[PDB]
């Protein structure tokens, strides 16, 4: 038993993936030699007959905001949000044969995220 | 004959040629004049030449 | 059937997977061409409502040490891998709706010493 | 029904699989342009409580030798030898959820290799 | 069911794959722009005591001959030979698993294949 | 269920496999910056005691036809693929015995002019 919720754009979605990542360069004798870099957000939604989060995307000029909330079981364990962010990819896809009959995979690149007291934060030249 | 602002190597190469000499190393003597060598060998097309 | 933990910054974790290795050059005739490198030790651990080895990599730039004991039998520790001097490198935070565990965290080590039993590697950093 | 055993270190393994191979090069029709190279022994083994593989590696600057016996009915039928050898590769893995509960992969690159009535050398300066 | 039989240097081995492949050069336009080239024959072999494959491709550098004879009920169907040949890759691989553990694979490299009434013929100038 | 065969070199193959294709290049907008090109037919046969795919490739400079029918029961006549003025370039034949897989061959035709319905490809190769 496990549910994830989405909150974006002012509607709720239902959540089937998530994932974020973090990573440093390292010289050969394990010495780090960069700082730290990443920290996209890939999602994997149902699609059901709601095409907001494209028009989201076609507005090139506009950043948002979001949330992930994550339910353990039969009360909310973690959240992850973001801020200042852009969606920078997007795939559509649909199986007859198989299944999952309508799903949506997209990423998105922000300024900054926060998960549960820690928080990561790109520089950004404005 | 003149030596103008040059090395040793220099002067005797530019010398020795413009008089129609031979002058080069072989691999153990330096040789000044022709050796006049006759030795020969055959090579052939995908026997021994990769490319031509 | 298996056990493993890490104790970690204070805390413990349940392991569902680790690995390590050490490499060395070869020349072309066969013969060692340089010494031992390597050494990141790969974990793959539950996830829960703590975020502390995130907190480590961003908000804390320090070395640390860490520990990992195998358990045989359904007590009787088997092994211990410990590490000291050591940073995180990589990060990674899954959830999958359907399908197994449902939360897991995957983070690589990269240290200067390790040890496991009586064999010792030493990483020489000219400090 | 068969069995391997590696005898290495004064001591008595279990083998769980093995290999080695031999290469040449060819050109563009078949003719051999090179010599026979290669020639390393990779090896998986059961880990017990042990840690010796890894005492060996670390003395970078002592060769070594070692045997394995392969055993079809229940007497040898084979031997696989190397003299003047060295490790080269150490994994170890620890699976808990499947059925790979603690393992070694290495790999031995000797100067002579024996089997059978066959060996190769290679001529390593003296 | 198919009985297929290795006949080299004197001895017979049981086979359990085999394979060979040719090829031709195409331009831009899909017309063949180069001559036939390819013909090495790869097979896969029962091990057992002997230990004859390899010392023929290490302790012996002479060219070689071999056939291969393929029965579908019990009758000959099909009978591929090679004449002045090379062993160009050698492995073998040992599994503690079941399914054939203990096998050989080899790759031979040769200026004359048959089959049938089919011909390959390569200009090895002399 | 379905039913190919093949008519080449004066006798009939059962197929099991076919394939071809076509495609052009574009631009990073989309829009074409090409013409077609890579009209190519991958075959799939069964090996009957007879060498006869493999004499026609041997003859390197002899073009050929053929062509493929397929019937959607039965009895039913569907398509019709069509080659003439094609070579073999490409050949392989398999023989397994621990995957119970019969005696296989694998074959691909680089022709001028494919027709299938009431479409036809054809490539300009110089007199």
């Amino acid at each position: 038993a496990f549910r994830a919720t989405l909150s974006f754009a002012g509607k709720e979605f239902d959540v089937l993936d998530c994932t974020y990542s973090l990573k440093r360069d390292v010289d050969s004798k394990g010495r780090p030699s960069s700082n730290i870099y990443g920290g996209q957000i890939r999602l994997h939604v149902e699609s059901t007959d709601d095409t907001s989060i494209l028009e989201n995307m076609t507005n090139q000029f506009k950043p948002h905001s979001g949330s992930i909330v994550f339910k353990k079981g039969d009360a909310k364990m973690k959240e992850l949000t973001w801020e200042n962010g852009y969606i920078t990819e997007f795939t559509e896809n649909i199986d007859i044969v198989g299944s999952q009959p309508m799903t949506i995979t997209f990423v998105v690149s922000a300024q900054v995220i926060k998960i549960g007291g820690a928080q990561f934060e790109q520089n950004w030249p404005k | 004959v003149a030596r103008y602002k040059e090395t040793s190597y220099g002067f005797l190469s530019r010398l020795l040629r413009s008089y129609g000499e031979w002058f080069y190393y072989n691999g153990e003597t330096l040789q000044i004049g022709d050796p006049e060598i006759d030795t020969e060998s055959r090579a052939g097309y995908d026997v021994d030449l990769t490319g031509v």
